[PDB]
């Protein structure tokens, strides 16, 4: 009956400490256990290439969170890098209490993890997005560790040519976590996109890359932007909406542009074949720098019939509009093109990725949807209708209809109720009217006869910020109240962070303080033992993207306008001593560039931090082992264990 | 046996619509309904008489709306409400009172000079914040209290806006003048706003001296750091030299510190000076550092321009020396908790001078996992799960800012009592809501949770919920419950009718185990963002491509509700900043409205009758279940 | 969609300050709404006195 | 002076710093970025 749990992340990143959580379940008050935990290679020999970490547990302290280092030297020593097929290492928890008390066959219990080689973060920056051939390129690369603090490790940068050939390689010994370097593009370089990579010398797969386009150009004077009236066209047989565009020309310094806009229309398929209408062209002057144009239904249908086609064929095609305005009397001409005006049959969209799957019976099932306009910002105030059919539990199926208007950012949380002994649930979601966006989802109930279910309820369905406490309501449904505590844990960025023990009451509430080491998302895994079987549930929370751990405000007090040669006072403020990496860039470079090349902002940093995570899906499982596997854990008590990951990426 | 119930607001108001909720439980067929209101002492006359029929289609849910005329036939005036439920009759006597409205006075500036013109507007509103045409008297009083100007205005046809102007003579009493406004009908309620007359003063440039913190901590080795800021009257910064000298202040005697005199360069327009702790300790020749507690410091700075010889002086007196700067309080916690279910607190941390704190961690003592961070308004919201017994719950909160020691942290202790079961039946109702701020257009999910023995669970088929807002009864309904379910979620829409914090009261009734009747109820107080029902935005119509230049024409764009009347005024922004004591803001208006709520206890009561009375409701049934009569027009002090 | 836009022109005064326009609207259907202050910063570089 | 970029320096900040910039003779709208790298607060980009 007594059991010793063991939790650890599914994937080990060599050279970075491993968060191993041990727990003691159903132990008499008079028993105190002590042992050690270490990594181990199963093939070479039982040679522990990790410093053994001791743990002591008792009735009053039945769990302990240990940090287990995995140094590079020991890991290389045991032949982990000499394995032929399969990068797999084992973690073992050895204690003499197992043999003495449980009389087990052996006193070794553990899991089969899957090591990797990624470590730390590297960020690369270049002087400007687009370069002229034969122009110097200045790039700097910052290096940080997994804790997001500056690192002094050694990287090996390398430039690549447009064809893919290496052009320059270097190795650096950073004492300041920044490396700056210059190189010259060959004068005869053909147009293309060059890539700069940077990886840790020890870690083979710890690379990070940036791209810059090489193209022969002269910096423009003004930018031309084409904006559709709506980002979509309704090709529904009932009706076809109006096609109207606004073309705006603006000098780089703000003043409008006087000139003549020449616009041409055509069809464009996803393959990349353009079919222009020999006609329908527009030639209009610009008033206040903006010109309003439109294509009437009659002329559009005439053009379509002249092309030997009907309006039914406009399924994947998009209307392609090209413009080439000529400034007057300067004479300079600039061109713009639009490749995002799709033909659609529904002006809305539905994203049911937030909705859980295979959820517990006897508790409300929350359907979460994000209604978004076709190629646009999330909608608000658009009614959403859900028809949920609870399939045969033994009798005829029963249907329910619930309608709710989206509040803000498109979020809608519709609590469809589900009875006990449910078989399956079928969900038909329709957003907006007329011309609704329809989505479907089917959920299969867990097999009957289980030891119970755990329901995790979130009273607030909005993304918490940083520094705000979060409350979840744990409850046990369809089970016997024989236990006394709920055990829960948090999983952020692929490593166990928190592990606690909450007493059991009616509607137990747990509070988690959203700190700065939980962003941009975390998994809340809770469970309890109903006799000799685990009952578990999980949940994913997306912390809202906001400010940094520190701060940096570059502010220039005064008006935006200036004059060449003026002196500008630039203020920098932080919370500690920091190496501010400054850079001032022209804006006409973006106009010169054919394709958008977004810079390094907080979105990229947040994606970098959470790319190390092992979680997969919005949470929930048919059993305890499935829940832990979805979360990203490695559980093994003696009778149950999770099979090793087959590949780093979830199916 | 069928049970008939009647629910109505605790206090009824004259010439205002009042909703009466009528119910029949375990009653078959349909039942005719006639509700009448009479005088309490003798039932001499009928003030109103309405009728309706409760149909089984709507689960015998009915709401009858009546208006109590301002007959003033009799004299705390009471009226008895008698409802005939078919043959059955239920009677309940309810208190009656009338409210007049609100006056808001807007002044462009708070500091004038002899000769300038005082411009002020009077806004007339009712309890729903709607314009109303009444007659209001406006007076202006000098510091001695002698009314110098008296006016009698009528806001009828003016859309609730009354403009007024006063011309200050060249020789007037100097001090704090006041403006008094009150409706003619009810002169007992006077609304006052005050300003100052002062004397003509105009320095060469403005200088502001303030420390980074709002106090001084004795054991803080960093010392006291002060930031001197200077800028001209036209916006540009000042570059010069500032001479700063600190000084202790033992009540009223200033033991100025000679060694702390410093000279600092003001560059970019901002400086910085630090007083070392050693200097302050050696200044008073006292070996004990704790002896300086309560001896506030002061800073005197003298800024000298670098170009000419212009000199201005600034001061900042009253920087306290404290070892326990933060004091901790409870604000909106209930006092009765359902045992075995979560209990929501709320905490307010304030500075020594009485201002709300900011980013001060709080935490309950012994749990350590219920931490939070104090918000902009000083409110930190926590939750603690309660024990399953019925002994009182003692909860202690402590601030956990790192700089201080454990013995110097704030601490407040509160005791809560269990909700009293009717017959020790251990039957409870629990309403769980999000503990944040909502906005109109969002949807709120209220989780009705029920616990009782697994022998009478099937005898409850519904929950009844009532929403109270602005004292009035907002809406009611039903929550059909499928048997076997413990938790039932109500998706509740939020509209602009919920703009000030509303209250939700739910209950269910069933036959008792012994054979009597049972009513179990709970309530929650939910706060939503304070904003106008409509919208009003002022922006620049012209293209934003130039800084405004003196004397040139500028185009403004006002966007608002159609047919509204918009009034404007422009201020220097030098007097707006110092007006932080009181400004005309939507939050202040909604707070003024929130100060006249019928019920005052946050979210629970000792019994079901306590729950119904605290929320501002009355509940009478054909059986022997009723809430105690309320006679006072204001509930006891907090 | 419920919003009424009115374009009003004003003649800025000859003081080198930063004005703060305060707007309050009265409507018989929705009531009283207080708009946020609007900052107009008047600036100049060369002054002859 | 018509450069396509300038101010490619890495200046440390001791909780505050003021830098003076001489705008080049180009007539455009410069966008000024900036990062941070602190031993106790990690990386943090700033709004251009
Ligand atoms: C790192 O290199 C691999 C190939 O070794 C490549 O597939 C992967 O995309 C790179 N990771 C980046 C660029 O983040
Ligand atoms: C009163 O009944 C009317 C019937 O039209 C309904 O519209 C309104 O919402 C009801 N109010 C309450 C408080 O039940």
């Amino acid at each position: 009956k007594p059991r010793l749990l063991l939790f650890s992340p599914s994937v080990v990143h060599l050279g970075v400490p491993l968060s191993v959580g041990v727990q003691l379940q159903d132990v008499p008050r008079g028993q105190v256990v002590k042992g050690s935990v270490f990594l181990r290679n199963p093939s070479r020999n039982n040679v522990p290439c990790s410093p053994k970490v001791d743990f002591t547990l008792s009735s009053e302290r039945d769990f302990a969170l240990l940090s287990l280092q995995v140094p590079l030297k020991d890991a290389k020593s045991c032949g982990l890098h000499q394995l032929l097929r399969g990068p797999e290492v084992q973690l073992v928890a050895h204690s003499p209490w197992l043999k003495d008390s449980l009389s087990r066959t052996t006193n070794i219990q553990g899991i089969n993890l899957l090591f990797s080689s990624r470590r730390g973060h590297l960020f690369l920056q270049t002087d400007q997005p687009i370069y002229n051939p034969g122009q110097r390129v200045r790039y700097r690369v910052f290096a940080l560790d997994q804790k997001m603090r500056p690192s002094t490790d050694t990287i090996t940068v390398m430039v690549e040519n447009s064809h893919g050939l290496r052009v320059r390689k270097k190795e650096v010994y950073m004492p300041s976590s920044i490396f700056q370097d210059d190189f010259v593009i060959p004068d005869i370089s053909e147009p293309g996109t060059w890539k700069i990579s940077a990886r840790f010398s020890d870690g083979l797969e710890s690379n990070s890359s940036t791209q810059f386009e090489v193209k022969k150009y002269v910096l423009p004077n003004f930018e031309v932007k084409i904006t559709p009236g709506k980002p979509y066209i309704l090709t529904v047989p009932g009706h076809l909406d109006e096609m109207q565009l606004d073309i705006q020309a603006r000098y780089i310094y703000g003043k409008p542009v006087q000139g003549v806009a020449y616009v041409r229309f055509g069809l464009l398929d996803e393959d990349g074949k353009k079919t222009f209408f020999r006609g329908l062209e527009s030639q209009t002057k610009l008033v206040n720098g903006q010109s309003h144009i439109s294509l009437s239904k009659a002329e559009f249908q005439d053009a379509l019939e002249k092309l030997n086609m009907g309006i039914t064929d406009l399924q994947g095609l998009r209307l392609y509009v090209a413009a080439a305005i000529i400034e007057s009397p300067g004479g300079e001409m600039e061109e713009a093109e639009l490749t995002s005006w799709y033909f659609v049959s529904s002006p809305f969209s539905l994203d049911l990725s937030k909705t859980k799957r295979h959820l517990v019976p006897g508790a409300p099932f929350l359907l979460q949807a994000l209604v978004r306009e076709m190629s646009g910002s999330p909608a608000s105030g658009i009614p959403v209708k859900v028809s949920a059919t609870v399939s045969s539990p033994g009798s005829v199926p029963e249907v329910q209809d619930i309608q709710q208007n989206t509040d803000g950012s498109g979020q809608v949380s519709i609590p469809i109720i589900i009875p006990q002994t449910i078989s399956e649930l079928q969900l038909s979601v329709s957003a907006g009217s007329p011309h609704p966006a329809i989505a479907r989802l089917t959920v299969a109930a867990p097999p009957s006869g289980g030891p119970g279910f755990l329901s995790i309820e979130r009273p607030d369905s909005r993304p918490p910020r940083v520094g705000d406490t979060l409350n979840l309501n744990l409850r046990a449904v369809g089970s016997g109240a024989t236990f006394s505590h709920y055990y829960y844990m948090i999983l952020s960025r692929g490593q166990i962070v928190f592990m606690n023990r909450e007493p059991k009451r009616t509607l137990t509430s747990v509070s988690v303080f959203v700190d700065h080491h939980l962003a941009p998302s975390f998994y809340f895994v809770a469970f309890y033992y109903h006799g000799d079987h685990p009952v578990a549930n999980s949940l994913r929370v997306d912390v809202q993207a906001g400010a940094c751990e520190g701060k940096l405000e570059l502010s220039v007090d005064g008006a935006k306008q200036y004059r060449n040669g003026e002196s500008v006072k630039l203020h920098l403020e932080t919370d500690s001593l920091a190496l501010v990496a400054l850079g001032a860039l022209d804006t006409a470079l973006y106009a010169a560039g054919s394709k958008s090349h977004k810079p390094l902002n907080m979105g990229k940093v947040f994606e970098a931090m959470n790319s190390y995570d092992l979680g997969c899906g919005p949470g929930g499982g048919d059993s305890a082992l499935q829940v832990f596997q979805a979360a990203g854990l490695a559980f093994s008590d003696g009778d149950q264990w999770t099979l090793s990951r087959k590949r780093l990426s979830c199916p | 046996s069928p049970m008939y119930s009647i629910i109505t607001p605790n206090i009824l108001r004259l010439e205002s619509e009042e909703t009466m909720v009528l119910e029949a439980h375990d009653a078959q067929g349909d039942v005719p309904v006639t509700v009448t209101v009479h005088d309490f002492p003798g039932k001499k006359l009928v003030l109103s008489s309405e009728k309706t029929v409760l149909t089984p289609a709507t689960n015998h849910m009915g709401n009858v709306t009546f208006t109590i005329p301002a007959n003033r036939e009799f004299k705390n005036k009471f009226v008895t409400v008698q409802a005939t439920f078919g043959t059955q009759v239920v009677e309940k006597v309810v208190l009656v009172s009338l409210q007049s409205g609100y006056l808001f006075i807007q002044t462009d500036k708070t500091i004038y000079t002899p000769g300038s013109t005082v411009l002020y507007r009077i806004f007339t509103v009712n309890h729903k914040l709607l314009p109303v045409g009444r007659t209001v008297m406006v007076n202006i009083e000098n510091p001695e209290g002698i009314p110098v100007k008296q006016d009698s205005l009528s806001s009828q046809n003016q859309l609730g806006v009354l403009p007024l102007s006063w011309d200050i003579p060249e020789l007037v009493n100097m001090g704090q003048w006041k403006i008094r406004a009150y409706y003619e009908n009810s002169p007992q309620q006077v609304f006052s706003t005050e300003f100052e007359v002062k004397e003509y003063v105009l320095p060469s440039f403005e200088v502001i001296v303030e420390p980074t913190e709002k106090f001084y901590y004795i054991y803080n080795e960093k010392g006291l750091e002060v930031t001197i800021t200077a800028r001209f009257l036209y916006g540009k910064k000042v570059e010069g030299t500032a001479f700063v000298i600190f000084g202790i202040q033992d009540g009223e005697q200033r033991i100025s510190l000679p060694e702390s005199l410093k000279r600092i360069p003001i560059e970019d327009g901002s400086g910085e000076v630090v007083l070392s702790r050693k200097v302050l300790l050696d200044g008073v020749q006292n070996l004990r550092a704790e002896d300086l507690v309560g001896k506030s410091l002061y800073v005197s700075a003298t800024v000298i321009l670098h170009s000419g010889s212009d000199m201005v002086q600034a001061e900042r007196s009253g920087i306290p020396i404290v070892t326990s700067p933060y004091q901790i309080h409870f604000t909106k916690t209930p006092k009765y908790f359902k045992p075995g279910m979560p209990f929501d607190l709320m905490v307010f941390v304030t500075n020594p001078d009485g201002s709300p704190a900011y980013r001060v961690p709080v935490a309950v003592q012994g749990e350590d996992t219920v931490q939070s961070l104090t918000q902009g308004d000083g409110v930190a919201k926590l939750s603690i799960n309660t024990h399953p017994s019925q002994k009182p719950l003692s909860i202690t909160v402590r601030t956990k800012k790192q700089e201080l020691s454990e013995a110097e942290q704030a601490t407040r202790t509160m005791q809560a009592l269990p909700y009293s079961t009717v017959g020790n039946s251990n039957n409870y109702l629990h309403l769980s809501v999000l503990r944040t701020e909502l906005r109109p257009g969002e949807t709120l999910n209220v989780n009705f949770l029920l616990r009782m023995d697994r022998a009478h669970e099937a005898k409850i088929r519904y929950y009844t919920y009532l929403i109270m807002n602005k004292g009035r009864l907002l809406k009611a309904g039903r929550q059909v419950r499928e048997p076997g379910q413990d938790l039932v979620v109500l998706p509740l829409s939020i509209t602009t009718d919920f703009i000030p914090s509303f209250r939700l009261v739910a209950y269910y009734t069933l036959i008792g185990a012994s054979g009597q009747r049972e009513v179990v109820a709970d309530s929650v107080w939910v706060d939503v963002k304070d904003s106008c029902v409509g919208s009003l935005v002022v922006k620049s119509g012209q293209s934003e491509d130039r800084q405004p230049v003196p004397g040139q024409q500028m185009t403004l764009k006002i966007e608002g509700d159609h047919g509204a009347r918009v009034v404007l005024v422009a201020v220097d922004k030098g007097v707006f900043v110092l007006n932080k004591k009181n400004k005309l803001t939507q939050s202040k208006i909604w707070d003024v409205v929130e100060k006249a709520d019928i019920g005052c206890t946050p979210g629970s009561g000792k019994d079901y009758a306590g729950v119904f009375s605290d929320a501002g409701l009355t509940f009478t049934s054909s059986s022997g279940q009723q809430t105690a009569q309320r006679a006072e027009l204001q509930c006891p002090q907090p | 969609n419920g919003i009424s836009t009115k374009l009003m022109n004003i003649f800025l005064k000859d003081s080198i300050t930063t004005w703060e326009i305060l707007a309050v609207s009265m409507s018989d259907k929705k009531g009283i709404c207080v708009a946020d202050p609007f900052e107009v910063t008047v600036m100049q570089d060369f002054f002859i006195d | 002076f018509f450069p396509e970029n300038w101010l490619w320096r890495v200046e440390t900040v001791d909780r505050f710093q003021i830098l003076t910039l001489w705008l080049p003779d180009s007539l455009t709208t410069w966008e000024i970025h900036g990062l941070s790298l602190s031993k106790t607060k990690g990386l943090c980009v700033a709004t251009p």
